[PDB]
DNA sequence: ATCGCTGTTCAATACATGCACAGGATGTATATATCTGACACGTGCCTGGAGACTAGGGAGTAATCCCCTTGGCGGTTAAAACGCGGGGGACAGCGCGTACGTGCGTTTAAGCGGTGCTAGAGCTGTCTACGACCAATTGAGCGGCCTCGGCACCGGGATTCTCCAGGGCGGCCGCGTATAGGGAT
DNA sequence: ATCCCTATACGCGGCCGCCCTGGAGAATCCCGGTGCCGAGGCCGCTCAATTGGTCGTAGACAGCTCTAGCACCGCTTAAACGCACGTACGCGCTGTCCCCCGCGTTTTAACCGCCAAGGGGATTACTCCCTAGTCTCCAGGCACGTGTCAGATATATACATCCTGTGCATGTATTGAACAGCGAT
């Protein structure tokens, strides 16, 4: 009945980008739902918290780019954070 | 120089054992186990049985609220929880022996892992 | 109804976790161990499932509770 | 190499392919009774012990006198006299009586059941007091006490302290028994040997390893049926080993009274009771079974009495010509015998003669085409009580010279080799150390000692 | 109005950046939301899932596989470093363990 | 600016407590960490259990449960009844 | 009208109107029930009255008037529970407890 | 600049740990594990000042970072 | 020439640290070591007093802790003397490594 | 029987640790004395909490469905349980030499008190863009469906490690050996 | 001037040795075969994201102060360093005894398939109770200033403790004595 939104929309589009010609089963399915539910909620959390100590009531693309120099480690945090700054980049120009 | 350390085998006498039905064939004392560390540890089924794992699961939570029904998901998650928990504890159960000079796990092994890792 | 945790599940569990030689008095040892882990994790769950006044320990619960213990689980639920 | 020939034989001669009729082939045999110590310690009943004319005598009540603590003996007091030990154990089917029938269970053929098994004593003591009163008061199985070593006079000290208080020759080893010259303790041999049973149960047939004569005391509370036969139907026993398959030597077989019938040998069946004493002479194959739950200390002993060494020598022969293993070395033994006892018979006097000239004769040639064509001719000397050495390629035994080297081993053990293995070794041998213990001086020596006294 | 472009695209996404802000709004984390922290977070976990499901699918193709199961994503997390390091504290669920004997326990 | 602390209600509890006993600024500062460590702990286990049942507030119920599940079993027990106390005499009021 | 502090309506000492504020901007929930900041502030009373009478024990235990570090830390280690809530804290100056391995002890 | 943690120091640290006798390849190891504490602590610290668009490191900071690894600091707010 | 034998001079200072909680380690040169360490990640640093003070405790803590647990490594492989294993030990049986 | 020899079985003798036990150095717990600066209080006021009313949406309660959780039955099939024999490992005990603890003298630099400069944390006022809020719209993602290939089970042969022999070519040991020339007659 | 005669350089040939090499046999893996069920692509819909415009305030910016972070000096002395000595302790080797492992056999219960009931989770619907918001009034608690007494530092003292050199006491590594077995005379 009632509806159940989930990553698997996305992470399938997302491995076929990677893997042109490989699948994922369902309870494979599930937990990289899981891990994408776990990696928001941790870089939110860690947002919400930078935005509390510096008596900030809005949280912006630095409070993302600081919890994610915080929580990602060594080079992951570096390439994500290239990323995601290229991404806001193509956003805000467009 | 002087041997003197001959020696053989030791007369007895016994009732005739015939037939002498016996089993030759053993693989020395720890390459199965070596075997099993193998095959254990290239599968992903769980290692418990379900039904004595249901058990008593029902019977601890049997002292927090009576007449409290299971998902069947809810005991497989906690067994694939309780089974991965006990893997490590294992795996740091051998570090410690292996750091005491020996091969055998025992109870201070695990004591050890646990007080080290802060679960009392 | 603790026996159910058989010697040989155990040697099993111990294999998978790199053992080769294994003491006799592991077994009692590990089965405490695994029933103090049990009573904490599902102390948790239940207090989780009587907050939203169910019945069932549903999947969610038990995740919940992992995770509140520090042990995150993937795979039966958010 | 050859020792023996029909030159020394004491050994009376019957033929097998006879006639017997049931008295004959189903008599009492020769008993007696003990009123006192010199009955027994009294040359008149050792000589019937010695005596070719009875097969076997019954000592009845001989410790129902005496009153030695045989009950010590007891399992009972057994495992208040041990907690752990090794109980070497023949499993065996409880047939009833001597209806030992087959699979098909109709038959009664010769092949019976004889598998070894071992645990600790009181393993053996719990499932024996267990299975008696009838397992807490045919179709049954029962495991089979046997050879149970008693060579240690600690643990178990009154038993061999207490049993002392009998003649020698009836005595565990003694100047009457020549065992006591072998230097060694070859278990249930020379060292009385205790052996538990249930009802029923069944030592299959055979004749003492050496034809020894058998001191056999049932401490009970069990009983024993028997079936005793004189020494010279014991080939017959070969031919129906060929009849019926089984072989009469290092084998597994309980007989019938039909399957020797056709043999017409007789069978002296009779029992003993709690405390009773038998002795088994020398050539007797006996088959017994333990009808009641019991414990036998039973073991082995020759008089030097002239008929014993020849009953006796003929297995040693026998063993050495069928590669089959004996367990007291004749050769070893007539020597310190002829070295060190006052020997006071000519029968005998040749007797060991003969046999020791061939021994002499052998060791002389081997030295002699063995000395520098030979490998270092050693002097290991013979220290006292030294275990009697015996080939492993072959088994046989190996006297004053030797070929013992270390076989590899990580502790360096040593195996030892004859001449008749030294073939397969190499060309006569090339490897192996020599070791010869007595110079033939010395043994040349012993020999012009070994006289006949006047006694 | 103009054809709706999906705010993933305008970001060159395939991650939701509108259930993103959805979700931080909902989620009581702050009072406000900036326009370019949906956009950022998305980017970020795409790009995570692409590093692991790109490990995960060289692990398969070793096991002669056409298809991504468990254990595939346990061995490609814990065999590179810094994923293992982020979830170094996570179970996944029918995954097995990494093989690994000690070299005194080899046989001598 | 003005800073708010705990130290006034600390000192309160104190004298309720051990009428003739004081404490150090550092003991305070100490004091002071441990109420605001308690009470993130609290309020974000009791934020999490009103998000799992899909609701949209925090009630007397959440911060019980949240009590129950990161307090160590007597602490719980006894917290439990003081706070269902006071919020039976805060009602009756 | 006349003013009444909420923590005297419940019979607190820690306050009720400082933890609903904080429950209130925090960002915990979009709404605050009457009777949660009540219970919170009760609950964190309750702890700091516990760990404060355990430290002014021990700080008599050792001749002293003033509450130091030190005391709360031998407090904190002392009891189970306490020590259980706080297993992962760093007290400043709290010191260490005194333990010495009995295989260390002079034979 | 590290060789500051003398040995008398981690002499002093293992004393009140408890140890009784220490080996002497013992030092290098702690100051090895010491710089690592140290270098994981200030990183997320000089991160959290940073993000404030500052150039001091707040005591705050150092407190957040070590809350954040997880040990959690009492005594500076 | 009164000399202890070895062993009671360590359990005497043993006592007299478990007793205490002053820093055992000298304040300039933690304080030298900690700009250093971050003049690595942001350059021209400025450190409150309180941060570094902050600093030291929780190293002084950690590093207390990692010793009473490395103490215990020891003592199971029956030895009195720590060693470079006992600590690498206590690291990997505490999932930081 | 005995005048000798002999193996056992008992007691008696000597010796080094367990432990008192003195002294005596050394470090420690203590008790009175003195003074500092941090705590505990008071003062004013001013930002935040409480009283009062509104207005609206979240939550509570009920009614209903139907999913799925439990209870059960039978047979089949692997897995558990029990016992055995044996070797490999845990534990102890002894040797040793090496590296760490102790104490003392030399001396490096941390702790401390001032003292001044200024870089920056922190406050205040302005206003401007950006995020929340709402109404209307549509197309993105979710719930079902169907289907067809990847994987799962199966069998049968192909390596392939284990695990015993059996040696074959390098080592040292050690027995043997030849002796002969500096010493002694 | 000649006999000597056994220890010394010589040898060679046994001696261990340490791996190599072979079959035999349980393991596990890989190739070919068949079949099922779940993952993947399609379809209908509905509700959530987008568009488009407005409102208010949060944060960015400029200006400005006064805190405290840094840097200096000059000295005291406290602690770190280096060294010499010895001891006890970590580490290796050896020995034993025993307790886990590999295996076979009995049994047992886990498991799978299917049936069947109903308890409770999940949802929708209606109603009101409660929480956010707004305004105003005023009380507590925060910053600042003051004094006084608890705790740190010092001294001199009496005491607890550890290290070493005394003694007895005792069970045992090591004696004579008291049993005898044992035999030719
Ligand atoms: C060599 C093993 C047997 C020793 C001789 C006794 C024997 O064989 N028994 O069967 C004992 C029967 C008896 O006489 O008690
Ligand atoms: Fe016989
Ligand atoms: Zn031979």
């Amino acid at each position: 009945r009632s509806r159940k939104e989930s990553y698997s929309v996305y992470v399938y589009k997302v491995l076929k980008q990677v893997h042109p010609d490989t699948g994922i089963s369902s309870k494979a399915m599930g937990i990289m739902n899981s891990f994408v539910n776990d990696i928001f909620e941790r870089i939110a959390g860690e947002a919400s918290r930078l935005a509390h100590y510096n008596k900030r009531s809005t949280i912006t693309s630095r409070e993302i780019q600081t919890a994610v120099r915080l929580l990602l480690p060594g080079e992951l945090a570096k390439h994500a954070v290239s990323e995601g700054t290229k991404a806001v980049t193509k956003y805000t120009s467009s | 120089a002087p041997r003197k350390q001959l020696a053989t085998k030791a007369a007895r006498c016994s009732a005739p054992a015939t037939g002498g039905v016996k089993k030759p064939h053993r693989y020395r004392p720890g390459t199965v186990a070596l075997r099993e560390i193998r095959r254990y540890q290239k599968s992903t089924e769980l290692l418990i049985r379900k039904l004595p794992f249901q058990r008593l699961v029902r019977e601890i939570a049997q002292d927090f609220k009576t007449d409290l029904r299971f998902q069947s998901s809810a005991v497989m998650a906690l067994q694939e929880a309780s089974e991965a928990y006990l893997v490590g504890l294992f795996e740091d159960t051998n570090l410690a022996a292996i750091h005491a000079k020996r091969v055998t796990i025992m109870p201070k092994d695990i004591q050890l892992a646990r007080r080290i890792r802060g679960e009392r | 109804n603790i026996q159910g945790i058989t010697k040989p599940a155990i040697r099993r569990l111990a294999r998978r976790g790199g053992v080769k030689r294994i003491s006799g008095l592991i077994y009692e040892e590990t089965r405490g161990v695994l029933k103090v882990f049990l009573e904490n994790v599902i102390r948790d769950a239940v207090t989780y499932t009587e907050h939203a006044k169910r019945k069932t320990v549903t999947a969610m619960d038990v995740v919940y509770a992992l995770k509140r213990q520090g042990r995150t689980l993937y795979g039966f639920g958010g | 190499e050859s020792y023996l020939s029909p030159a020394q034989s004491v050994k009376p001669k019957i033929n097998t392919e006879e006639k017997l009729p049931r008295e004959k082939l189903n008599p009492p045999t020769p008993s007696i009774y003990l009123e006192s110590k010199r009955d027994a310690f009294s040359p008149v009943l050792l000589q019937f012990c010695t005596d070719p004319r009875n097969p076997i005598t019954v000592i009845r009540g001989l410790a129902g006198s005496l009153r030695l603590n045989l009950g010590l003996f007891s399992t009972k007091t057994l495992v208040e006299a041990s907690g752990e030990h090794t109980v070497e154990v023949r499993t065996q089917v409880q047939q009833p009586s001597d209806e030992n029938w087959d699979l098909t269970g109709t038959r009664q053929i010769w092949p019976c059941e004889s598998s070894r098994s071992h645990t600790t004593i009181a393993k053996y003591a719990q499932y024996q007091a267990s299975s008696f009163q009838e397992s807490l008061q045919n179709h049954h199985i029962i495991k089979f006490g046997t050879n149970i070593d008693l060579s240690d006079a600690k643990r178990w000290k009154p038993q061999l302290q207490e049993l002392l208080k009998l003649p020698a020759f009836m005595r565990v080893t003694s100047t009457g028994n020549m065992l006591s010259h072998v230097g060694h303790t070859i278990l249930g041999m020379n060292t009385v040997q205790l052996y538990m049973k249930v009802p029923g149960s069944r030592t299959p047939g055979h004749q003492e390893n050496n034809n020894f004569c058998s001191v056999n005391i049932n401490i009970g509370p069990g009983d024993c049926e028997w079936f005793a036969v004189h020494e010279h139907y014991w080939e017959t026993i070969s031919a129906f080993c060929d009849r019926h398959g089984v072989d009469y030597l290092t084998g597994s077989w309980w007989p019938i009274l039909d399957d020797l019938y056709a043999s017409n040998i007789p069978v002296y069946r009779f029992v003993q009771r709690p405390g009773d004493l038998v002795w088994i002479n020398a050539g007797t194959v006996h088959w017994v079974q333990a009808t009641g739950w019991c414990n036998n200390i039973a073991w082995n002993v020759g008089p030097l009495t002239a008929y014993q060494y020849q009953l006796a020598l003929e297995r040693y022969e026998w063993n050495e010509v069928k590669n089959v293993k004996s367990i007291v070395p004749m050769i070893h033994v007539s020597w310190n015998v002829a070295r060190t006892v006052k020997i006071s018979d000519p029968d005998l006097f040749k007797m060991i003669k003969f046999c020791l000239l061939q021994s002499m004769k052998h060791c002389q040639v081997q030295r002699e085409s063995l000395v520098r064509a030979g490998k270092k001719i050693a002097y290991q000397g013979r220290v006292k009580d030294e275990p009697a050495y015996y080939c492993n390629e072959c088994d046989v035994e190996v006297f004053n010279i030797l070929f013992v080297t270390s076989e590899n081993g990580s502790r360096n053990t040593y195996l030892v080799h004859c001449e008749g293995c030294a073939r397969r070794r190499s060309a006569g041998l090339q490897g192996v150390v020599v070791l010869e213990q007595y110079r033939t001086e010395e043994l040349a020596q012993a020999y012009d000692a070994f006289t006949l006294a006047p006694a | 109005r103009a054809k709706a472009k999906t705010r993933s695209s305008r970001a060159g996404l395939q991650f939701p950046v509108g259930r993103v802000h959805r979700l931080l709004r909902k989620g009581n984390y702050a009072e406000r939301v900036g326009a370019g922290a949906p956009v950022y977070l998305a980017a970020v976990l795409e790009y995570l899932t692409a590093e692991i499901l790109e490990l995960a699918g060289n692990a398969a193709r070793d096991n002669k596989k056409t298809r991504i199961i468990p254990r595939h994503l346990q061995l490609a997390i814990r065999n590179d470093e810094e994923l293992n390091k982020l979830l170094g504290k996570v179970t996944i669920a029918q995954g097995g363990v990494l093989p690994n004997i000690q070299a005194v326990l080899l046989p001598k």
